[PDB]
C-alpha cells in the first residue's frame, strides 16, 4: 500500500 | 528470508504531446504486483499478481485516488524543476521516485527509502534516519527547506514504520506460495572452441528467483574477475531470471576452471566444471 | 545526461527446434525512457509483440522486456532492433541460442 505524499517540490 | 516493497514513479514531460505521463509500478522483491498509467483508457491501479486481487474494492479505490492525485503532484514537480534549473519549456524531462521498506525474516523494518531523481540525477533523498534529507544541489535545497517546514520526513517515517511494513507483512502472507519461495538456478557449463587453442566455457544459471545471484569463475581456485564476461541478470518472463558468465581458456586447460554459484535457493554454494 | 541501452536477445526456455518458446528482448541501463524495440523474424518485424511495464533500477536507469511466442527452427533467423536517442541508427542484435 502507498501513502499520499501531498507536498510538492 | 528478507523482503522489500518498492513503488517506482516515472513522470515524463512531452511538450507538444499533452500533459506529462505518470506511471507507478509496485514490487514486492522482484515481483510486480500493481501498476498505474495516466495514459490508460481509464487510469486506475491495476493488479499484476494473483495474491493482490483479494484486496477489496475500497483498497483499489483508495490506491487509485493516490495515483490520480500523484499525477497532478508530479506534473507540478516537473514545472517546478524547470524553474529551479532555469530550463526552457521546449524540452522533455523526467522525474523518478523510488520509495518503500525492507524487512527482515521476522517482519521488522530493516530500513526505509524515499529518493527522487531529476533527469536521471539525484535530486532529494530521505536519509536512513528517516528524519532528515540529502539535497543534491541548490535547487533540491529549496525543496528540502520546503519539506523541513512542512515536516515531510515525519510523515514518511510514519508510513515507513507503519503502513509500509504492515501491508508488506500482509502481501507476504497472501503470496507466501510464490513471494516466500526461492527457486534455485538450474546450472550447466557449455564448451565452445573459439579457435584451435582457445575455448569458451560458459556457465549458465536459469529458472531462478529472486534475481540476486553470484556466478564467478575460478582458475586453480583463484577468482578470474577481469577475464570473466558476465551478462546482466535478465528476466525469462515466467517470473524467473537468467544469467551467464563466460571465460576464454587455453585448449586442454578446461579442468583448471570451476564455476561457482551462490543463490538463496541453494543450501550451499555450487561448484561446476565442464563435463566432457 | 543520456545512457545507451544494453541489449540481450534470448529465449525463455532452452531452444529446441519445433518446440514453441518465447523470444525475449531485454533492454536495460538506458536513459531517457523512450525506446523503440522490434523483434524480427528473418529481417521482418513481428506483429503484436508485447512488453513489460516501464521500470528502473537502483541507478535510475530504465529497463523493459519485449516478448513474443516463437517456434525456433534451424533456418529461421531472429533478431532485436533497438532505437534510442543515444543511437544514430537502430542497433540490430541477432538471436544466438548459446547466449
Amino acid at each position: 500500500e502507498e501513502y499520499l505524499q501531498a507536498f510538492t517540490y | 528470508g528478507s523482503h522489500s516493497m518498492r513503488y517506482f514513479y516515472t513522470a515524463m514531460s512531452r511538450p507538444g504531446r499533452g500533459e506529462p505521463r505518470f506511471i507507478t509500478v509496485g514490487y514486492v522483491d522482484d515481483t510486480l504486483f500493481v501498476r498505474f498509467d495516466s495514459d490508460a483508457t481509464s487510469p486506475r491501479k491495476e493488479p499484476r499478481a494473483p495474491w493482490i486481487e483479494q484486496e477489496g474494492p475500497e483498497y483499489w479505490d483508495r490506491e487509485t485516488q493516490i495515483s490520480k492525485t500523484n499525477t497532478q503532484t508530479y506534473r507540478e514537480n516537473l514545472r517546478t524543476a524547470l524553474r529551479y534549473y532555469n530550463q526552457s519549456e521546449a524540452g522533455s524531462h523526467i522525474i523518478q521516485r523510488m520509495y518503500g521498506c525492507d524487512v527482515g525474516p521476522d517482519g521488522r523494518l530493516l530500513r526505509g527509502y524515499d529518493q527522487d531523481a531529476y533527469d536521471g540525477k539525484d535530486y532529494i533523498a530521505l536519509n536512513e534516519d528517516l528524519s532528515s534529507w540529502t539535497a543534491a544541489d541548490t535547487a533540491a535545497q529549496i525543496t528540502q527547506r520546503k519539506w523541513e517546514a512542512a515536516r515531510v520526513a515525519e510523515q514518511l517515517r510514519a508510513y515507513l514504520e507503519g503502513l509500509c511494513v504492515e501491508s508488506l507483512r500482509r502481501y507476504l502472507e497472501n503470496g507466501k506460495e510464490t513471494l516466500q519461495r526461492a527457486d534455485p538456478p538450474k546450472t550447466h557449463v557449455t564448451h565452445h572452441p573459439i579457435s584451435d587453442h582457445e575455448v569458451t566455457l560458459r556457465c549458465w544459471a536459469l529458472g531462478f528467483y529472486p534475481a540476486e545471484i553470484t556466478l564467478t569463475w575460478q582458475r586453480d581456485g583463484e577468482d578470474q574477475t577481469q577475464d570473466t564476461e558476465l551478462v546482466e541478470t535478465r528476466p525469462a518472463g515466467d517470473r524467473t531470471f537468467q544469467k551467464w558468465a563466460a571465460v576464454v581458456v587455453p585448449s586442454g586447460e578446461e579442468q583448471r576452471y570451476t564455476c561457482h554459484v551462490q543463490h538463496e535457493g541453494l543450501p550451499k554454494p555450487l561448484t561446476l566444471r565442464w563435463e566432457p | 545526461i543520456q545512457r545507451t541501452p544494453k541489449i540481450q536477445v534470448y529465449s525463455r526456455h532452452p531452444a529446441e527446434n519445433g518446440k514453441s518458446n518465447f523470444l525475449n528482448c531485454y533492454v536495460s541501463g538506458f536513459h531517457p525512457s523512450d525506446i523503440e524495440v522490434d523483434l524480427l523474424k528473418n529481417g521482418e518485424r513481428i506483429e503484436k509483440v508485447e512488453h513489460s511495464d516501464l521500470s528502473f533500477s537502483k541507478d535510475w536507469s530504465f529497463y523493459l522486456l519485449y516478448y513474443t511466442e516463437f517456434t525456433p527452427t534451424e533456418k529461421d533467423e531472429y533478431a532485436c532492433r533497438v532505437n534510442h536517442v543515444t543511437l544514430s541508427q537502430p542497433k540490430i542484435v541477432k538471436w544466438d541460442r548459446d547466449m
